[PDB]
Parts: structure tokens; C-alpha cells; sequence
């Protein structure tokens, strides 16, 4: 539900002390994780709205340059 | 020529620079030989009839009615459209009477002062008269650090980290790096605490250990907006993390907090930047019980570690504070004025040995396992997609053979959940490759 | 220097540490803090400050007074 509702131009949102219930999203969304993102609910609706990157290179140092440097 | 008298009043207290509007949208004023500021009082006013003095003659009369001192301040306050940084000068030092900047270690006072906008002081007035390098009070002090912390070459490192430490925390910057004080009862703790606070006048704070497990955005907090400015943050008196139903101090929270601008909604204030440039201190008398270890984690862990176990007098008349500070600015001379610099102490807290070791004794995934693996598959290693797996019977056995799989069983549980990769549903593995198994000891 | 005793009592010395194993520390504590006055409080104390040594070395690092005093 938060997915699908921050990918509209209307995002219903009520601020205490406020009425107000509509916000205008401005902003690209970026999140960062190391493990693969666990869904409640699987729907067309739902990756119809996912977009990722691979960031497929390391940078380590001197001591550890060698285990990890034929790492697939 | 002569227009408004009052604009031409108003124009010429304002060129002194005597007032000035912050971006927090409060005015402050230069009063006493101090800057004031406050939104309840009038501030402007008294300003204003202060500083007729030194106005011609002509002026003073007309400045004595209130009335003409209240369109005065509306036209000062309408005059007033830019804004300016406070706090820009983490290497001065701010009293009750002046500044002390820390490199020439001379202290201004008055106008000089003027120019540093500081709107904090220790609290108490400063006097070159108790400042003196050639004294009984510094070789008095000399026994009493010895009595509390001697200068072994075993506790070498541990009292120049200890040096290092106190240095920092007379920096005026934000600090990525807490202290831990963990030891023995009536080891002096209490003692160095009174000193600190004696040293360092207002700019020390105690809270409490709640907000270390409370929610930071639920409520008011007017804790939040306290160590704004300050210099110091004690939290002591640590619950037992062996008490059952005790609540674990989320590493969420402290990496939250040292972050330099905390997000949050001081009460009555719009202040969304808040400055964090106090030093945070937590003492405590049992080790800490953590659940996630990361790298980001423990690089800005630093302990301190204290084995060792007519003074109280002199420490509450000041008899020593004038000279820790005299002390301490001359560790900052030695340390910090070269380089500002902190460094953290990444050896172990006494739940971070666990993870190191496991580090170190494991290696990742590499491609020499692959020539191997036809070994590799009479030991129960198993090519599943392309992927060197260990059956979860033989890692239990392996783990359990070096390490007590019951003693950390909470902590494998949770380095397993943050760390399955699942080949089957029951059989979840690591990255991880026993250099051991493969390799001579 | 009490090491020695402490074995014979069942404080062994494992990791660098005292481990006296939670059966004899119950017996000592039934014998001496009555049972059924605060049981559910000697549990809470058991599961406070518990430890263990290996898999069958449950251990609390406290040491009765007559324990204390070398025999």
C-alpha cells in the first residue's frame, strides 16, 4: 500500500492540528538495501511500478584485496 | 536635511551592529558585554536606552520617552532584512566575562569578544589570576591522576586515549565518536565527572538512558532541544541488560544521534537544524548487550577502560578546576591545533569480540573453491545454481565444535536472519567459507 | 588463590572466570534463602544474571561468603 500510494500525484496524508489531505510529490524516490525486499501482497499493479539497479563492484583495501578479489 | 529624527536615531544605532536577526527568526542584542537573546522581553528597548549615552546630546533627551523608544525599535526591526550564522568559532571558548581562544591561550573581552557570535558561557566569570602555569596546583593535580589512573605502561594506551578524549571534548565541532566508561565501583568515576562538570561549567548535561530506547519523533521533547549548544552529554546509571524485560539500547537511535543534525520538532520552535556538538559520555557498571554489529556500527565506538580502583573539598571549591583547564588546553595544544582529528578505539566492547573473530576466520565466496569442489563434495559442500553451499547440519556441527552454539545462540540466531541465503526452505547458508576446512591449520 | 577450593566446590575457572555450576548454587541458596518466602524472586535472580560455561556448565560468577573465606 505505501508503493502504491507514493507513485500518485495526490498523496492522501492528514497532519495533526490540520485538515489538509492532499500532498504533491516532487521527489524521486531512492532505497538502499542489501537484501532482497519482502512484499505483503504480489500483483500486476505492484512491479508494474519497480525499477532497480545492480551495483556490482566492491572496494576494499590492502588486507582483504585478495579474498575478495576473485569473488563472483 | 534633518528628516525623521527618529529614522536618523534609528540608522545610527544600527550601524554598531549592536543588534542582529538570526535565521531562527529571533533578534538577539549586545548587552553587558554579552550577547542576549530572548523573544518575551524587551530586549530592543533596553538596548536602546543603554546605548543613549554615547549618542549626541541632542538625541538623549528625545530618547528618554517610551513612546519614542517603541518607534525606534519598529524601525529598527523593520531596517533589519539579513540574516547571520551564530556559533561559527569552535576553537574559542566563551565565559561568563569574555573568550578564550584555545591557540594563543589569551581571552578577549568586550568589544574584541564582539566579534565571535557565541550564545552560550560556562557560567562562571574567567580570571587569569587562578590561570597560572607556574603553581602548587598543577603538581597537586599530578598525584591525583595517578591515584585515580597511574601512567603504566600497561594502561598506556588506555590514559593517552583517555588525554585524547578529554582534549576533543573542549572542541567546539560535531563529534562522531562517544565514550563509554565501563569498570569498577567508586573507581573515581564520580570524581571525574564532578571535575568535568566543574571544568566545563554549564556546557555539561545528564538525561536519562530512556531516550536511547524511546522513539525520538512520539511527543514533546524538550531533552532534544537541551543538548543543543552543549558540550557534554552524560547518560549514567545503565539499567542491567541482564534484567529480564529490559529494553536494548537500539543501535538505530545512537546512529541516529551522532549524526550532526538530529530531525525533529522542538516544542514552541520551528528549529528543524539543530546543532550537536556535545560530546556523548555513558557510563556504566555492566556490559552492554547488543543484537546487529556492522562495520558503520563500530567505527565510531570508542570505551574507555577503567581497571584501577580533603579532595572532594577542593574539587567543590574549584581548588583544581583552573588548573584541568590549564591541563586540558594544553592536551588540545598537543593534539588538536595540528590536526582536528578523532580516532576510534575498534579493539572489542565486550559483545563485539564475537563478531570480530567470526570475521576474521571466515572469507567469502571465491573462485578456488571451484577446482576443489570435487573435494569440496566429499566434505558436504554442494553446487546448487552455480552456488558453493554447506549443508545446515555441517555448519551446526562446525560452529558448535570452536563455539558454544547455547551461550550465543541469540546472537547466531540473529547473524543467520540477518545474513540466510536460501538454497531450501530448512537449509539456509552463509557467504562464509571455513579457511580451516580447505586449509592446513 | 582461592582457585584451588573454588573447583573443589565447583567454581571452575573457565574463560578466566568462575563458573559454579546453577545445581550446586540453587542447593546453596535453598539451603540458605528459604524457598517458598520469594521463590518467584530467587527465579527472577536466576534468569538475571545467568551464564553458562558449555552445555552443561550453567554458571553465576557469585561466590557465597563461607565460600569466599579459604577453607
Amino acid at each position: 500500500d505505501n508503493i502504491k500510494k507514493l507513485t500518485e500525484p495526490c498523496v492522501i496524508g492528514r497532519p495533526c492540528f490540520s485538515n489538509k489531505i492532499n500532498n504533491r510529490n516532487h521527489a524521486t524516490i531512492i532505497i538502499d538495501t542489501n537484501y532482497k525486499p519482502v512484499f505483503d501482497r504480489i500483483d500486476n499493479a505492484l512491479m508494474r511500478r519497480i525499477a532497480v539497479v545492480r551495483f556490482r563492484t566492491h572496494f576494499s583495501q590492502p588486507s582483504g584485496r585478495e579474498a575478495a578479489e576473485n569473488n563472483d | 536635511l534633518d528628516g525623521n529624527k527618529l529614522f536618523n536615531i534609528a540608522q545610527r544605532i544600527l550601524d554598531t551592529n549592536s543588534v542582529l536577526l538570526t535565521e531562527r527568526g529571533d533578534h538577539i542584542v549586545w548587552i553587558n558585554n554579552s550577547w542576549k537573546f530572548n523573544s518575551e522581553e524587551p530586549l530592543i528597548t533596553k538596548l536602546i536606552l543603554s546605548i543613549r549615552h554615547q549618542l549626541p546630546k541632542e538625541y538623549s533627551s528625545e530618547l528618554l520617552c517610551p513612546r519614542k523608544r517603541k518607534t525606534v525599535e519598529a524601525n529598527i526591526r523593520d531596517m533589519l532584512v539579513d540574516s547571520v550564522e551564530t556559533d561559527t568559532y569552535p576553537d574559542k571558548l566563551p565565559f561568563k566575562n569574555g573568550v578564550l581562544d584555545l591557540v594563543d591561550g589569551m581571552f578577549y573581552s568586550g568589544d574584541d569578544a564582539k566579534k565571535y557570535t557565541c550564545t552560550v558561557s560556562t557560567g562562571f566569570k574567567f580570571d587569569d589570576t587562578k590561570f597560572v602555569e607556574d603553581s602548587p596546583e598543577m603538581e597537586e593535580l599530578m598525584n591525583i591522576i595517578n591515584d585515580i589512573q597511574p601512567l603504566t605502561d600497561e594502561n598506556k594506551k588506555n590514559r593517552e586515549l583517555y588525554e585524547k578524549t578529554l582534549s576533543s571534548c573542549l572542541c567546539g565541532a560535531t563529534k562522531g565518536c562517544l565514550t563509554f566508561f565501563f569498570g569498577e565501583t567508586a573507581t573515581g568515576k564520580s570524581t571525574t565527572k564532578r571535575l568535568l562538570k566543574s571544568a566545563i561549567g554549564d556546557l555539561f548535561v545528564e538525561t536519562g538512558q530512556t531516550i536511547l530506547t524511546d522513539v525520538l519523533d512520539k511527543g514533546p521533547n524538550p531533552f532534544i532541544a537541551n543538548m543543543h549548544l552543549k558540550r557534554s552529554v552524560f547518560c549514567s546509571e545503565l539499567p542491567d541488560f541482564a534484567c529480564s524485560g529490559s529494553k536494548k539500547i537500539r543501535s538505530d537511535n545512537i546512529k541516529k544521534l551522532t549524526e550532526p543534525c538530529v530531525i525533529g520538532r522542538p516544542c514552541f520552535s520551528n528549529k528543524i537544524n539543530n546543532r550537536n556538538h556535545a560530546t556523548i559520555i555513558i557510563d556504566t557498571n555492566y556490559k552492554p548487550v547488543f543484537d546487529r554489529i556492522d562495520n558503520a556500527l563500530m567505527r565510531r565506538i570508542a570505551v574507555v577502560r577503567f581497571r584501577t580502583h580533603g579532595l572532594d573539598g577542593k574539587i567543590q571549591n574549584n581548588r583544581y578546576r583552573f588548573a584541568f583547564l590549564y591541563l586540558l588546553v594544553k592536551w588540545y595544544k598537543k593534539y588538536h591545533i595540528p590536526i582536528m582529528k578523532l580516532y576510534p578505539t575498534p579493539e572489542e566492547i565486550p559483545d563485539f569480540a564475537f563478531y570480530l573473530k567470526i570475521g576474521t576466520l571466515l572469507v567469502s565466496s571465491s573462485v578456488k573453491h571451484i577446482p576443489l569442489m570435487t573435494d569440496l563434495s566429499k566434505k558436504g559442500y554442494i553446487l546448487y545454481d552455480n552456488v558453493v553451499t554447506l549443508p545446515l547440519t555441517t555448519f551446526q556441527q562446525k560452529i558448535s565444535k570452536y563455539f558454544n552454539s547455547r551461550l550465543f545462540g541469540h546472537d547466531i540466531e540473529s547473524f543467520i536472519n540477518r545474513h540466510k541465503k536460501f538454497a531450501n526452505v530448512s537449509d539456509e547458508y552463509l557467504q562464509y567459507i571455513f579457511i580451516e576446512d580447505i586449509s592446513s591449520p
